[PDB]
């Protein structure tokens, strides 16, 4: 019954039966199981499960709310909701913020954002010199550590992405929009 | 303004979902090119190319370019951002329709030798 995910979701009844089948495909790719495990979701992602990637691993973490290493469709959708256009955008800081928070401890800290820095020029083969990395991380922090105690606690978080909206592009799919002619 | 680390993070080609969906993707995954160049110089130069190669400029703004070619087959916007006093952050997204060519052979390496 598709009415329940949709009253809790930003989601329509068609949109759900239209994510449902995208589920299906992704959950059916290595093992048989009705379920999403992390290698199906990393081949969902990046079309191979040779890309290791903390994107995929904060993500899929917080997807698997029932923290069993793999995802229902309940938890696919509830997840999806959040990359909605029309989501909350609540629900995106929330979501990002605990996706940065890579030792999942508290606060977006320095050793957390220079891991991520390092990994995304990575991505690209732009490997900048440590000095560079360190300047441009000493401006985000200027910036960004208002209540100064050199980390960026969740309020500090809302209030840089509030400021800078470009920092939340990751946490929207507009694809979900035409989900129900893609699937 | 410089652009933050959070812009680099966020941004990335691998950091965002849109795997899920596929051909669905107007453009293939981002191209990221640091360099020294100027934002102007860069769009000198891609105009320059632009005259030689038999290209289009559909969109010349602020924050970059779009440029066209091949009646419909190649297409790229190229977003360009100062990240520290040093280097600017170029970013291009491209789609081609068919499978030497103009980006493989003139266009990529462009970007390419900007890097530093
Ligand atoms: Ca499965
Ligand atoms: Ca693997
Ligand atoms: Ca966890
Ligand atoms: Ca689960
Ligand atoms: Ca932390
Ligand atoms: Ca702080």
């Amino acid at each position: 019954d598709p009415e329940l995910l949709a009253r809790d979701t930003v989601f329509s009844v068609s949109e759900i039966e239209a994510l449902y089948e995208l589920f299906k495909k992704i959950s059916s790719a290595v093992i048989d199981d009705g379920l999403i495990n992390k290698e199906e979701f990393q081949l969902a992602l990046f079309k191979t499960n040779k890309k290791e990637s903390l994107f995929a691993d904060r993500v899929f973490d917080l997807f698997d709310t029932k923290h069993n290493g793999i995802l229902g469709f309940e938890e696919f959708a509830r997840a999806l909701s959040v990359f909605h256009p029309n989501a909350p955008i609540d629900d995106k800081i929330h979501f990002s913020f605990q996706l940065y928070d890579l030792k999942q401890q508290g606060f977006i800290e320095r050793q957390e954002v220079k891991q991520m820095v390092v990994a995304t020029l990575a991505e690209s083969g732009m490997n900048l010199k440590d000095t560079v990395i360190e300047d441009i991380i000493d401006k985000t922090f200027e910036e960004a550590d208002t209540k100064h105690d050199g980390k960026i606690d969740k309020e500090e978080w809302r209030s840089l992405v509030l400021r800078h909206p470009s920092l939340l592009k990751n946490m929207t799919l507009q694809y979900l929009k035409d989900i129900t002619t893609t699937f | 303004r410089r652009m933050n680390a959070f812009d680099i993070i966020s941004g990335s080609p691998g950091f965002n979902l849109s795997g899920l969906f596929g051909d669905a993707r107007k453009y293939d995954r981002v191209e990221r090119f640091v360099s020294a160049w100027t934002a102007e110089r860069v769009v000198e130069r891609l105009e320059e190319i632009v005259s030689a190669e038999n290209l289009t400029v559909a969109k010349k703004e602020t924050w970059g370019m779009k440029i066209e070619g091949q009646k419909g087959n190649f297409a790229m916007v190229v977003e360009i951002n100062q990240l520290t006093d040093e280097l600017v952050m170029i970013e291009v997204r491209k789609r081609q329709r068919a499978a030497r060519d103009l980006w493989t052979d003139t266009l990529r390496p462009f970007f390419v030798e900007l890097v530093h």
